[PDB]
């Protein structure tokens, strides 16, 4: 890890290694690749709280692949949950 | 030996004097001539007397308390036959009230005191304390004083007795719900809500949302499930140098720009906005006319902001400052929508009237977040409550009216991207424009791009991500630019407590001229309310006797950069 | 009055698919999501959950 | 196990642009820069020195945290307002 930690171009690695079978859209494969590592969270005493985790909404016409990249986040990401707007219920998702 | 116990509370009622009066006594006598079997008895009085008696009950109040309450009806008794039922005793107590969070099993079954809200109440039930039974088979007749009824006959088979109801006794029964103080409510953390049952004539004497000191037994009742509760024994509802600290600080002619300032100094500009949540905090003054029209004290006011513009900041600090305010958002409320409403609680398996959050505010503020997004049903209560000061709830049979007496700090997003000043607020503001109508004074909380402030507030960002927000606080306060939270906290239960201003006939000569030239270049009569409170709020921050025209002022120019804002 | 045993670090570990019916009465180690808990109440008293 | 943390180093390169960034807004276009996007820069910034296993955050990282939340920011815009604002912020 800490050999290609310091590697020339190493965003450029990781964004490029995005969905490898997906064509351009670079500008969604760097919000991918950000999302995944996410920020930092903070809560100072007293005070409230910063959340640290990256919200990507990906909107477009029909095709350009915006469920396959769900689909792709889904493996690689350590801990996935997977859902869908109508195939959900506000039950299913706050608490039974 | 239980009679020296008994003769020791005699003797203790009888010989106790304070302000020349044997005042245990002579209030019992009091309540005979009232006809009520009622007697209160304060605790730092029974260490004084003797400490002996005190430990005692202290110690093992599950016998000893039954015995002085024999010990009084005793002492009534003897008291009736001068003058030619089992009474109630209640117990008051001055000493600390430990944290509802403290309390553990070595004050089982021991006295404790404690300090909390009331925020649920249930209907009444009947209970025993005398009776007589019949044996079915050989007609035995006696009487008794979890009881149960004999086995055996005591002249028959199993289970021989039955109840006579016609010459029997009971008492009535009442159980209520507590939690603690929301000023000592950890953050993040649930508060803890209690069990309290009372009987006889402690019964019917609060209603939910009244803040109370309790005075009581804790103790537990039934995998070995458990469920604690109090035997309410007795229930209770400014410092000299604070007063003249406070009496001194209304000589101060800053104390205006400095309450002002103090108002969230983390935030940036907005200084009238800060001014009104002042005149919000202070409140105007509720007058009662003789044809039955009452006068709403209170003030709302509509925080119209752009996604943002730390709208969310604005309501969360009042509700640190208010000595009696609720935080309410995305229809939440305090278990309930927002109002009054009826539930059972099955512990008791009783029906319970539980107070909402505008029920808990009586008399206080409440801040609504989310405004533009909660139930119209909703909105239609808190419109009668926005100007009648009052919440009805129908249930089955019964229709109930509870009193609201809340001033309300109401934030809201337009129905576009922006609030756009080519429009009315009717037209802007995504809700219902008969709430428009209710509010005293609304105000749209800008976003004009200017360098200085954007650049401060761009810093005040990395100065959270790099911990120094916490070094900024300890210079704003040798900047000595806020008063503390909670002396102003403090500041505000004075001011409520102790001043109710007038208007003066030079300030309302000066408001009618006021309003006729308003109409004559154009507002209707119901904002003429709106604008007068604020010339009461004014005068109570400074504790004057009466209103001045000097405060029309400030109140015209509030109000018209309210109104004329839209 | 008791003093109850804490292993630690066991090294065999199993997953909720690999519970197999020869693991009964045995010392195992699972890994998992805590989904739904109980509260704490006491138990013939010892705390329980 | 990275947890990368701020140099007050990098205070005016972000500073200054959102300065600039805000200046353009009610120059052109409906939408209003807020302090959320700061948040979002920041946050996005913190991500990229993660990136790198570096607990320190560079003004390489910041640069390329500019270029996406300035790019999403012009590529929502209407057409009129959007080649305006193309021009406007060729340097980010
Ligand atoms: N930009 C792209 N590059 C390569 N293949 C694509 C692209 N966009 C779509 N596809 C193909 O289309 C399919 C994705 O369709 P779909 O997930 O339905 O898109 P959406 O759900 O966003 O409409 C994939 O099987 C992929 O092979
Ligand atoms: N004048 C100001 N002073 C201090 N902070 C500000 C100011 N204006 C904006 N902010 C910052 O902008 C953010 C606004 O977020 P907020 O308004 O709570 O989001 P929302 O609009 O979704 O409620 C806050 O974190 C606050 O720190
Ligand atoms: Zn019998």
């Amino acid at each position: 890890f800490r050999k290609i930690s310091r590697d020339r171009g190493i965003i450029d690695k990781i964004i490029s290694s995005m969905a490898p079978s997906i064509y351009g859209h670079r500008d969604i494969k760097t919000a991918v690749a950000c999302s995944l590592f996410g920020g930092v969270p903070k809560n100072v005493n007293g005070k409230h709280s910063i959340r640290g985790d990256i919200n990507v909404l990906l909107l477009g016409d029909p095709g350009t692949a915006k469920s396959q990249i769900l689909k792709y986040v889904e493996k690689t990401a350590h801990r996935a949950v997977f859902a869908t707007g109508q195939g959900a219920s506000a039950v299913g998702l706050t608490a039974s | 030996d239980n009679t020296e116990i008994i003769k020791s509370f005699k003797n203790f009622i009888l010989e106790f004097r304070l302000d020349s009066q044997f005042i245990y006594r002579d209030q019992l006598r009091n309540n005979i001539l009232v006809k009520n079997y009622s007697l209160t008895v304060n605790m730092e009085h029974l260490i004084g007397y003797n400490e002996d008696i005190y430990k005692k009950l202290s110690d093992e109040p599950s016998d000893i308390i039954p015995l002085f309450e024999t010990a009084i009806t005793q002492v009534a008794k003897r008291i009736s036959i001068l003058s030619r039922p089992t009474f109630q005793l209640i117990l008051n107590s001055n000493a600390n009230q430990i944290p509802l969070r403290d309390l553990d099993s070595e004050h089982v079954s021991k006295i404790v005191r404690l300090s909390g809200i009331i925020i649920s109440t249930s209907v009444l039930s009947s209970r025993a304390t005398y009776l007589s039974i019949m044996c079915r088979n050989c007609r035995h007749t006696t009487s008794i004083t979890t009881v149960s009824l004999p086995r055996s006959c005591l002249s028959c088979g199993p289970d021989p007795y039955i109840i006579i109801h016609e010459s029997s006794k009971f008492i009535d029964q009442q159980f209520l719900k507590l939690q603690e103080i929301p000023e000592l409510v950890p953050v993040g953390e649930m508060p803890r809500n209690l069990t309290m049952t009372c009987d006889r004539y402690l019964t019917n004497k609060v209603i939910p949302g009244t803040r109370v000191t309790i005075v009581g037994i804790y103790s537990i009742y039934n995998v070995a499930i458990r469920t604690p509760y109090i035997k309410i024994l007795g229930i209770q509802s400014f410092t000299e140098e604070e007063e003249e600290e406070f009496l001194q600080l209304s000589r101060n002619p800053k104390l205006y720009e400095i309450l002002t300032n103090s108002i969230a100094p983390s935030i940036f500009g907005n200084e009238d906005i800060k001014k009104a949540i002042v005149c919000l905090l202070m409140g105007g003054s509720k007058k009662i006319l003789p044809d039955g029209m009452r006068l709403r004290g209170d003030i709302n006011v509509l925080l119209l902001g752009d996604p943002g513009t730390a709208k969310s900041q604005l309501l969360k600090f009042v509700e640190k400052v208010s000595p009696i305010a609720v935080y309410t958002s995305g229809k939440g409320s305090s278990a309930a929508g927002l109002t009054a409403s009826v539930q059972r609680d099955p512990m008791t398996r009783e029906f319970y009237l539980e107070g909402g959050a505008m029920v808990l505010a009586d008399g206080g503020v409440v801040c609504i977040d989310e405004f533009d997004k909660m139930r119209d049903e909703d909105r239609v209560a808190i419109h009668e409550a926005m100007e009648q000061q009052t919440i009805s709830i129908a249930k089955a049979g019964i229709t109930t009216v509870l009193n609201s007496r809340t001033s309300v700090l109401a934030a809201a997003n337009p129905i576009y991207g922006r609030y756009d000043d080519l429009k009315s607020p009717g037209d802007n503001i995504d809700f219902q424009t008969t709430i428009l109508s209710r509010f005293d004074m609304i105000f749209i909380v800008k976003d004009d791009h200017n360098e200085e402030r954007d650049i401060s507030i761009a810093n005040h960002v990395i100065n959270i991500h790099t911990g120094n927000a916490n070094a900024m606080q300890n210079q704003q306060e040798e900047n000595g630019s806020e008063i503390s939270i909670e002396k102003m906290k403090r500041y505000i239960t004075y001011c409520r407590l102790k001043c109710a201003p007038r208007l003066s006939p030079q300030a309302a000569e000066k408001l009618s001229s006021n309003f006729v030239t308003i109409r004559k270049q154009l507002i209707t009569i119901r904002q003429l309310e709106a604008i007068i409170r604020i010339t009461e709020s004014l005068a109570k921050l400074e504790l004057s006797p009466i209103a001045q025209e000097r405060h029309v002022d400030e109140a015209i120019r509030l109000f018209q950069a309210s109104t004329m804002d839209a | 009055s008791e003093i109850h045993v804490r292993i630690s670090d066991f090294p065999t570990i199993y997953s909720l698919r690999e519970l197999r019916e020869s693991n009964l009465s045995s010392l195992v180690r699972v890994t998992g999501v805590v989904t739904r808990r109980t509260g704490v109440f006491p138990q013939l008293y010892r705390n329980y959950q | 196990k990275i947890y990368p943390k701020l140099h007050q180093m990098d205070m005016d390169k972000v500073s200054r642009v959102y300065a600039d960034l805000r200046r353009e807004s009610i120059s052109t276009g409906s939408f209003p820069i807020t302090v959320r996007h700061l948040e979002s820069i920041l946050r996005i910034a913190e991500s990229f020195a993660k990136m790198r296993l570096s607990e320190f955050v560079s003004s390489y990282d910041l640069d390329r945290a500019i270029k996406v939340v300035v790019d999403s920011f012009v590529d929502a815009q209407k057409v009129s307002v959007r080649r305006q604002l193309r021009r406007s912020f060729a340097i980010y």
